[PDB]
C-alpha cells in the first residue's frame, strides 16, 4: 500500500576502481534510494525510520535486467532503468613503446 | 560466451580477424590483441598487476604468465600478440605452478600491513594470494624496509608496500603529462619517487590512488577513515565543472 | 651510504647555477652530433660523465639539472640514469678516487688486503673525502679474471675534464698503495 | 683434423696480434692484413657477404652461440623509411672475461673492418660501439682507430672508395652488468636505464631507435673480414660439425700459468688447459670443479671434464654452456659453496630489479646461500632452494634470471653431499656446546 | 538399498510423466515433479513395497525472486525400512 | 590534548597515549633497518614490522609508535 | 576491555576486524589519522546490551587490542551504563590489566 | 554414522510398551550408554590437530599470522 508506490532503480553495479578484477558485475540490482536517516542524540548512531533500508543491497538481487523489471512490475513499483557502461577493448601493442620518431624536422 | 565485464570488442572488418584457442574454446579477435585481450573476450579472467588497459604494456610483474603450445616458456599473456590458430591455456599445471611461484616472490618483502592499511578489504594482492597462490609461506629470513616519501596533501605514501609494478610512473608520464614521479636506483632497492622532494601538482594527481594496486599510494584525506565493505556506493555524476 | 633521494645542501641544491664550461661546449656539441637531432637523451650517458669531470667527480643535482636541459627532458629521466649506473658519484669524492675492495674473481686469491691499509694510511673511513679534499676511497667494480693482481683503481679528478684518467694497478701490496697515495699527493701519475 | 682437435697453428691464428708485440694503429693493421681491397668485398653485395657468413657456419660469440649468417638474413632487404642499425656489444661485464677488451685493445681496425662489413651485410647505414665504462684507456685507443680510419677515406661517406656511406659511432656505458643484455644494450643506448625489453618485437624488425638493429659481440664481428678474405669453406674446417672455425679462450684460476689464447673450437677442455695453462695447481687430480665459459654456466664436476669438448654442442649435453669461453679452474682447495654463494651475491648486485622473480628471488637465494655457507640451515632447505630457482628460471623477462638459477643448481646437483655435511657439522656443534 | 537402486528403480517403475528431472549426487536423491502430481508420487513412495517411506522429516520453501514460480517447496522424506533418504521438490508461485 | 583524542577522552588527569609515546625516547641501532614486535613475546604484540632507518628524524613503527633511530650514522 | 602498550599506547589501529566479525553488530567504530600519524580510533562502542559474549572480536583482533576479560560482577542500574564508550573500556583495560596479561600467557599455547 | 561414532562401542535401548514409563528408562540407560562412550573416547583420544590443515577455510595460530604474510593474508580474508 504505502510502500508500494515508491519509485525506484534498476541498474547493474559497475566495477569498482579500486580493483582491476572483473568478478563483481552481471548481477541486477533495485534501488530503493533510502537517504531518510539521522544520529541518535545518545551515541551518534546512525537511526532510519526506513523498512527499506538496506534489503535492496543486501538480500534482494536478480540476474538480468527483465528479472528486475518484471519483479518491480508485479509488485507496482516505478523503475527507471539505468544501463551500464562497458569498456571498449582496443588493439594494445607491446611494440608500441618503440615506435620511431621519424626523421628530425 | 560473454567477454570480461561485458567488454566491447568493435571490428573494423571481419577478414582482419583471426582465430585463437583459450582452453579449448574458440574465440574471435581482432588483428593486433594481446594474449591477455584473448583471454577476456573468452571470459576468463588472468590475474595481473603491473598491466593497465589504459596504460602502455609494461611485463614486469609477471603475474599473467600462461602457458603456449609449442611454447617452451611461459608467456606473458599482457605483451604477447595474438596469432591465428594459436592454443592458450591458463589453468595448465605449469600456469598454476608459475602464478604460485610469483605470488611467493611478491609477498617475500611485503610489510604484514593489512590491519593498518587502507587497500585491505578491495586488494588485489589479497584476492590473488587467496585465490591463486595458496602458499603456506616460507620466507623466514629479514624483509627489506623503505622510507616514505612526501608527495603532497592528497597522496599518502607507505613505500613498503610497493611492488614496483610501475603503474604510477607510467601514469605520470602517458596520462597526466607531467613527468615527476621515476623508479630510482637498481635492483630490489629501486623506488619510486620524484629523488628531489617535490610534491605531485598536476591535476589529475589523485588517479595514482586508483592505479596502485597496493596501499603504497592512498588518499592522505580518506587515511584510516572507513573500510570498504561498510561504505554504500551511488554511481552518479560529477557537477565541478562542465564535463559531467 | 648511496640514497635513492636527495637532500638538500649547501654545497647540493637546485637553485645553485651550474652550467657546461666554454672549453666544455664543444665536447658537448660533439657528442650530440653522433645521434639523431630529435634523439638527444642518448647522450644522458656520455653528458653526465662529462659533467662529472667537470664538477670534480661528483655530481650535484645542478649538474644533473643542466644535463637535463641539454638533452631536452624532464629532470626526473635523467635522476633515473644517474642513480642506475654505478660509475656517477653523487657525494663529493677527493681529487683522486681510490676504488679497492672487488668483487667475486679477485677474493679468491685474497683480495681483501688492501682496503684497512688504505683507510689507515688516509685516516678516514671509507666513502668521506681527506680534510684536504684530495683522497677518497670508494668501492670498486671488476673486471677481467684478477689473474695476476690483487688490484685497485684510480680516478683522477684532479685536472677537471681535459686531465681526467682512470687506471688500473696490478700487484698493489699494502706497501705499495701506499707508494701510488705519494706520488698521486707530490702529483707525479704512477707507473701501471 | 676430423678425429681430434687442437693445436692451432699461427697460420690459422685471426687475431694476429693477441699479445701487443706490433702496433694496433692503421699501419701496423695494414701491415697485418686489415682493410685489404675492402672494396671489392662490399660491391660483391649484402646478399654474397650474407651467404658466406652462413656457408662459414660463424655462431655467436656473445654466449648464446646462434648462428650469424642467419641473424644477419633477419634485418628486412627492403627499407620502408626507417634506417637500419648495427650494434656491437662491447660491454663485456662477465667476471672472468677480457676476449674483447683484447681486440679492442691491440685489433681495433679489425673491428672498424667488422663494422664496415657487417653493416654491408645487414644493409645499416651506421653503426655504434657500445663499450664497457670502465674501459676508458680501451675507448680512447678505438676512437684514435676511428679518426684513422675517417682521415683514410675508409669510414664514412664513399667507404674505401666504394659508394656505401657508413658511420661509425662509439658509446660507453655507466657500470651495470645487465646493459650486455642485448634489449637492455638498446635501451642505454637510448639514454633510459639498462632494463630489457620484452620479446616480441624482436630488434631485427624494432630494435635501436625503433628501427631495424642488429647487436652482436665484438669477437663475432671482428672475424667477418678475415672469414670472406680466406674463405667460408677455410673457417668450417676447424671444431665438429655445427661448430665451426676457431675461439678466443681466456682460462684464469688454478691453473700454472692463466693466459688469453685463440685455440680451435671443439679443443677437448682437459687438453686446452694442459697444453697452454701448464695444468691445474698440484696436478689434474687436484682439481675439483671447472666452470667452462663465464660465470653465467653451470660448473661440471672433475669426472665430465676428463673428456668434454669445448664447443657448444658439448657442454649443452652435460647441463653447461661455452658462454664466453671464459675458463674458471677450481682445485680441490676452493670453498665451493663459498664460491657459489659470492656467485649468488653477483646476481643479486646486478639485478636491473625489472621483474619480479628476479628482483626478489635472486635475494633471497643469495640469503640461503650465506646462510648455507655455514651450515646455518636445515636438510629440507636444500630441496627449497632448489625449487626457488626452478621458479625464477623461465619466468624472467631476461635470461640474467636463469643465469642467477644455473650455478645453485650446479652446485646442488654435483655437491649435495658438501652442503649436507655442513649442515651436520653445525648441527653437531650446535648439540655438544649447548 | 543404495541411491544407486532408488535412483534406477524409480526410472523404471514410476509412471514417467510424474517427475520432470532427477539428480543424484552424494548431496541427496532428488525428485523435482509437477504440483498437481506431488500429492500421488508420494502416496506411491510411501505405499510401495520396495521404497516404503513412511517418515516425512519436514517440509520448506526456497524463495527464489529471479524465476517466474518464485517458491520452491522442497519434502524431505525418510525410510526408516531401506535406511535411505529422498528429496521431492516442486515449484509454486503467490497465488 | 589534540583533536582527535578529546573526541573520547574526557579526563585530563592522566596523559593521552599520544602523549605517552612520545615521552618514550628513540631506541639507537647499530645498523639501517630494525624489526619491531610490540613484545618481547612475539606471539603477544603486534605482526612484525620492518623500518628502515636511513633518515635523520626517527623512524615510527606504524603498529606501536615506538621510535627507532640510527645509532651511528 | 580495551588493552595498552607497556609504554602507555593504545593497542587498537582501528582495522576493524572486530566489528565486521561481531555476529550481533555490537561494536561501532569511527577512525582518522591522529596529529602524529598514527592510525587510532576516534569512537569505539560496544553495546553490551546487543553483545552476545562470543569471544569473536577477540580472535579476530591481529594486536591483542580487544579481550574479553574476566570480569563477570558488572550488573548495572541503568540500560546507558551499559553503553560502552572507548574511554569505559580503556578503564577496564587498567583495572584488568594483571590478570588479563597472566592469562593471555597462560593460554598463547593453544591459540 | 558420522565423526568416530563406528569405532565406538555402544547399545541402543528400545521400548516395548511406548509409554511415559519406557522413554524414562531409555534415558537412563542413554546415560549409561553415553558415559560408556566417554570413556572410550577418553582412552583412544590422538594426538594430531584439531583443525583442518588447508588453508582457505581455518583460522592461522596467533604466531603464524603475526610473522608471515600469507597467514596474516588469510586471517584478515577469514575474519
Ligand atoms: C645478463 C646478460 C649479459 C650479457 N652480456 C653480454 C656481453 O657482455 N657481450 C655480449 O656480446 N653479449 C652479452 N650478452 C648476450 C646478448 O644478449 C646477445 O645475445 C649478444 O650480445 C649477441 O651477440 P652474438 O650473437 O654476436 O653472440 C649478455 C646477455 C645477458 C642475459
Ligand atoms: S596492499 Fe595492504 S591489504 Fe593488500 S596485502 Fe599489502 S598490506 Fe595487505
Ligand atoms: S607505488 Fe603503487 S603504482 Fe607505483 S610502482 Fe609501487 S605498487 Fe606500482
Ligand atoms: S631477469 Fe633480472 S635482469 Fe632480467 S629484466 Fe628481470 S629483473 Fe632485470
Ligand atoms: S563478544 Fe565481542 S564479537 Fe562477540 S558479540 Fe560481543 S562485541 Fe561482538
Ligand atoms: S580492537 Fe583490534 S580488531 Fe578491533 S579495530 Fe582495534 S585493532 Fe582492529
Ligand atoms: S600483467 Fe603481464 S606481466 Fe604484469
Ligand atoms: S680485486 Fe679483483 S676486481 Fe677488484
Ligand atoms: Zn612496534
Amino acid at each position: 500500500e504505502e510502500h508500494l508506490s515508491r519509485k525506484v532503480i534498476i541498474y547493474s553495479p559497475a566495477r569498482t576502481a579500486t580493483q582491476s578484477g572483473s568478478g563483481k558485475l552481471g548481477k541486477w540490482k533495485i534501488n530503493f534510494v533510502s537517504t531518510l536517516k539521522w544520529e541518535n542524540p545518545l551515541m551518534g548512531w546512525t537511526s532510519t525510520g526506513d523498512p527499506y533500508a538496506n534489503v535492496g543491497d543486501s538480500a534482494l538481487a536478480f540476474d538480468s535486467e527483465e528479472a528486475a523489471k518484471s519483479f518491480a512490475e508485479r509488485h507496482g513499483w516505478d523503475y527507471k532503468v539505468k544501463k551500464p557502461n562497458t569498456p571498449l577493448l582496443k588493439v594494445k601493442s607491446y611494440s608500441d613503446n618503440f615506435k620511431w620518431k621519424g626523421n628530425p624536422q | 560466451r560473454n567477454p570480461v565485464g561485458g567488454a566491447r570488442v568493435h571490428f573494423s572488418n571481419p577478414e582482419d580477424a583471426i582465430e585463437v584457442f583459450v582452453d579449448g574454446y574458440a574465440v574471435k579477435v581482432p588483428k593486433g590483441f594481446t594474449v591477455l585481450q584473448a583471454c577476456e573476450v573468452a571470459g576468463v579472467d588472468i590475474p595481473r598487476f603491473c598491466y593497465h588497459s589504459r596504460l602502455s604494456i609494461a611485463g614486469n610483474c609477471r603475474m599473467c604468465l600462461v602457458e603456449v603450445e609449442k611454447s617452451p616458456k611461459p608467456v606473458a599473456s599482457c605483451a604477447m600478440p595474438a596469432l591465428p590458430g594459436m592454443k592458450i591455456k591458463t589453468d595448465t599445471p605449469i600456469a598454476k605452478k608459475a602464478r604460485e611461484g610469483v605470488m611467493e616472490f611478491l609477498l617475500m618483502n611485503h610489510p604484514l600491513d593489512c590491519p593498518i592499511c587502507d587497500q585491505g578489504g578491495e586488494c588485489d594482492l589479497q584476492d590473488q594470494s587467496m585465490a591463486f597462490g595458496s602458499d603456506r609461506g616460507r620466507f623466514t629470513e629479514m624483509k627489506r624496509s623503505v622510507v616514505d616519501k612526501n608527495l603532497g596533501p592528497l597522496v599518502k605514501t607507505v613505500m613498503t608496500r610497493c611492488i614496483q609494478c610501475t603503474r604510477c610512473v607510467r601514469f605520470a608520464s602517458e596520462v597526466a603529462g607531467v613527468q615527476d614521479l621515476g623508479i630510482l636506483g637498481r635492483g630490489s632497492g629501486e623506488e619510486i619517487g620524484t629523488y628531489v622532494e617535490k610534491l605531485m601538482t598536476s591535476e589529475l594527481s589523485g588517479n595514482v590512488i586508483d592505479i596502485c594496486p597496493v596501499g603504497a599510494l592512498t588518499s592522505k584525506p580518506f587515511a584510516f577513515k572507513a573500510r570498504n565493505w561498510e561504505l554504500k556506493a551511488t554511481e552518479t555524476i560529477d557537477v565541478s565543472d562542465a564535463v559531467g | 651510504t648511496a640514497l635513492n633521494y636527495h637532500l638538500d645542501s649547501p654545497d647540493n641544491k637546485p637553485d645553485l647555477p651550474w652550467e657546461f664550461s666554454e672549453a666544455n661546449q664543444s665536447k658537448v656539441k660533439e657528442i650530440l652530433s653522433y645521434y639523431p637531432s630529435n634523439y638527444k637523451q642518448s647522450a644522458v650517458i656520455p653528458l653526465l660523465d662529462l659533467a662529472q669531470q667537470q664538477n670534480g667527480g661528483w655530481l650535484p643535482v645542478s649538474a644533473m639539472n643542466a644535463v637535463a636541459k641539454v638533452i631536452e627532458v624532464a629532470p626526473i629521466r635523467v635522476y633515473e640514469v644517474a642513480t642506475f649506473y654505478s660509475m656517477f658519484n653523487r657525494a663529493k669524492v677527493g681529487k683522486y678516487h681510490l676504488l679497492v675492495c672487488g668483487t667475486t674473481p679477485c677474493m679468491i686469491r685474497g683480495s681483501r688486503d688492501i682496503e684497512s691499509a688504505l683507510l689507515d694510511h688516509l685516516g678516514v673511513k671509507r666513502g668521506e673525502v681527506t680534510k684536504d679534499g684530495l683522497f677518497s676511497v670508494g668501492e670498486m667494480e671488476c673486471m677481467g679474471c684478477c689473474v695476476n693482481a690483487p688490484m685497485i683503481t684510480v680516478a683522477d679528478y684532479s685536472n677537471g675534464s681535459e686531465g681526467y684518467t682512470y687506471n688500473y694497478f696490478e700487484d698493489v701490496t699494502p706497501e705499495k698503495v701506499v707508494e701510488i697515495v705519494e706520488k698521486l699527493r707530490k702529483g707525479e701519475k704512477p707507473p701501471h | 683434423e676430423k678425429t681430434h682437435f687442437g693445436g692451432l697453428k699461427d697460420e690459422d691464428r685471426i687475431f694476429t696480434n693477441l699479445y701487443g708485440l706490433h702496433d694496433p694503429f692503421l699501419k701496423g693493421a695494414m701491415k697485418r692484413g686489415d682493410w685489404h681491397r675492402t672494396k671489392d668485398l662490399v660491391l660483391k653485395g649484402t646478399d654474397w657477404i650474407v651467404n658466406e657468413m652462413k656457408k662459414s657456419g660463424l655462431r655467436g660469440r656473445g654466449g648464446a652461440g646462434f648462428p650469424s649468417g642467419l641473424k644477419w638474413s633477419f634485418m628486412p632487404k627492403v627499407s620502408d623509411g626507417r634506417p637500419s642499425y648495427l650494434v656491437v656489444n662491447a660491454d663485456e661485464s662477465e667476471p672472468g672475461t677480457c676476449k674483447d677488451r683484447e681486440i679492442m685493445r691491440h685489433d681495433p681496425h679489425k673491428l672498424l673492418e667488422g663494422c664496415l662489413i657487417a653493416g654491408v651485410g645487414m644493409r645499416a647505414s651506421a653503426a655504434y660501439i657500445y663499450i664497457r665504462g670502465e674501459y676508458v684507456n680501451e675507448r680512447l685507443n678505438l676512437e684514435k682507430a676511428r679518426r684513422e680510419a675517417y682521415a683514410a677515406g675508409l669510414l664514412g661517406k664513399n667507404a674505401c672508395g666504394s659508394g656505401y656511406d657508413f658511420e661509425v659511432y662509439i658509446h660507453f656505458g655507466a657500470g651495470a652488468y645487465i646493459c650486455g643484455e642485448e634489449t637492455a644494450l638498446l635501451e642505454s643506448l637510448e639514454g633510459k636505464q639498462g632494463k630489457p625489453r620484452l620479446k616480441p618485437p624482436f630488434p631485427a624488425n624494432a630494435g635501436l631507435y625503433g628501427c631495424p638493429t642488429t647487436v652482436t659481440n665484438v669477437e663475432t664481428v671482428a672475424v667477418s673480414p678475415t672469414i670472406l678474405r680466406r674463405g667460408p669453406e677455410w673457417f668450417s674446417s676447424f671444431g665438429r660439425k655445427n661448430n665451426a672455425g676457431t675461439k678466443l679462450f681466456c682460462i684464469s684460476g688454478h691453473v700454472n700459468k692463466p693466459c688469453t689464447v685463440e685455440e680451435e673450437m671443439s679443443i677437448p677442455l682437459k687438453e686446452l688447459i694442459e697444453r697452454h695453462c701448464g695444468g691445474v695447481r698440484g696436478g689434474w687430480d687436484n682439481l675439483l670443479a671447472i666452470i667452462p665459459g663465464g660465470s653465467s654456466v653451470p660448473l661440471i664436476p672433475k669426472n665430465i671434464c676428463e673428456d668434454v669438448l669445448m664447443d657448444f654442442d658439448a657442454l649443452k649435453a652435460v647441463q653447461s654452456g661455452l658462454g664466453t669461453a671464459a675458463v674458471i679452474v677450481m682445485d680441490k682447495s676452493t670453498d665451493v659453496v663459498d664460491a657459489i654463494a659470492r656467485l649468488s651475491y653477483f646476481y643479486k648486485h646486478e639485478s636491473c630489479g625489472q621483474c619480479t622473480p628476479c628482483r626478489e628471488g635472486t635475494g633471497w637465494l643469495w640469503m640461503i646461500m650465506e646462510r648455507m655457507k655455514v651450515g646455518n640451515a636445515k636438510l629440507e632447505e636444500i630441496d627449497m632452494l632448489q625449487e626457488v630457482t626452478k621458479q625464477i628460471e623461465g619466468h624472467t623477462i631476461c635470461a640474467l634470471g636463469d643465469a642467477a638459477a644455473w650455478p645453485v643448481q650446479g652446485l646442488i646437483r654435483h655437491f649435495r653431499p658438501e652442503l649436507e655435511r655442513r649442515i651436520r657439522e653445525r648441527a653437531e656443534r650446535e648439540l655438544l656446546q649447548a | 538399498m543404495d541411491n544407486q537402486f532408488i535412483f534406477k528403480y524409480s526410472w523404471e517403475t514410476l509412471p514417467k510423466k510424474w517427475v520432470k528431472k532427477m539428480e543424484r549426487s552424494e548431496h541427496g536423491n532428488r525428485f523435482d515433479t509437477n504440483t498437481d502430481y506431488l500429492f500421488q508420487l508420494l502416496c506411491f513412495l510411501k505405499l510401495h513395497t520396495y521404497t516404503r517411506v513412511q517418515v516425512l522429516i519436514d517440509i520448506c520453501g526456497v524463495d527464489y525472486p529471479s524465476r517466474k514460480r518464485r517458491f520452491e517447496v522442497v519434502y524431505n522424506l525418510l525410510s526408516t525400512r531401506y535406511n535411505s533418504r529422498i528429496r521431492v521438490q516442486t515449484s509454486a508461485d503467490e497465488v | 590534548v589534540g583533536n582527535h583524542t578529546a573526541k573520547w577522552m574526557q579526563d585530563r588527569s592522566k596523559k593521552s597515549p599520544m602523549e605517552l609515546i612520545s615521552e618514550v625516547p628513540p631506541i639507537k641501532v647499530d645498523g639501517r633497518i630494525v624489526a619491531c614486535e610490540g613484545d618481547t613475546n612475539p606471539a603477544l604484540g603486534h605482526p612484525i614490522e620492518f623500518i628502515c632507518l636511513d633518515l635523520n628524524e626517527p623512524a615510527i613503527c606504524k603498529y606501536c609508535g615506538l621510535r627507532y633511530v640510527q645509532d651511528h650514522h | 576491555a580495551l588493552r595498552r602498550y607497556p609504554t602507555g599506547e593504545e593497542r587498537c589501529i582501528a582495522c576493524k576486524l572486530c566489528e565486521a566479525v561481531c555476529p550481533a553488530q555490537a561494536i561501532t567504530i569511527e577512525a582518522e589519522e591522529r596529529e602524529d600519524g598514527s592510525r587510532r580510533t576516534t569512537r569505539y562502542d560496544i553495546d553490551m546490551t546487543k553483545c552476545i559474549y562470543c569471544g569473536f572480536c577477540q580472535e579476530a583482533c591481529p594486536v591483542d587490542a580487544i579481550v574479553e576479560g574476566p570480569n563477570f560482577e558488572f550488573a548495572t542500574e541503568t540500560h546507558e551504563e551499559l553503553l560502552y564508550d572507548k574511554e569505559k573500556l580503556l578503564e577496564n583495560g587498567d583495572r584488568w590489566e594483571t590478570e588479563i596479561a597472566e592469562n593471555l600467557r597462560s593460554e598463547s599455547l593453544y591459540r | 554414522p558420522y565423526d568416530v561414532y563406528d569405532q565406538l562401542d555402544f547399545d541402543v535401548p528400545v521400548g516395548t510398551r511406548g509409554d511415559c514409563y519406557d522413554r524414562y528408562c531409555i534415558r537412563i540407560e542413554e546415560m549409561r550408554q553415553s558415559l560408556r562412550i566417554i570413556v572410550q573416547c577418553l582412552n583412544q583420544m590422538p594426538s594430531g590437530m584439531i583443525k583442518a590443515d588447508d588453508r582457505k577455510l581455518c583460522p592461522p595460530s596467533r604466531c603464524r599470522m603475526k610473522l608471515s604474510m600469507e597467514s596474516l593474508i588469510h586471517h584478515f580474508e577469514l575474519y
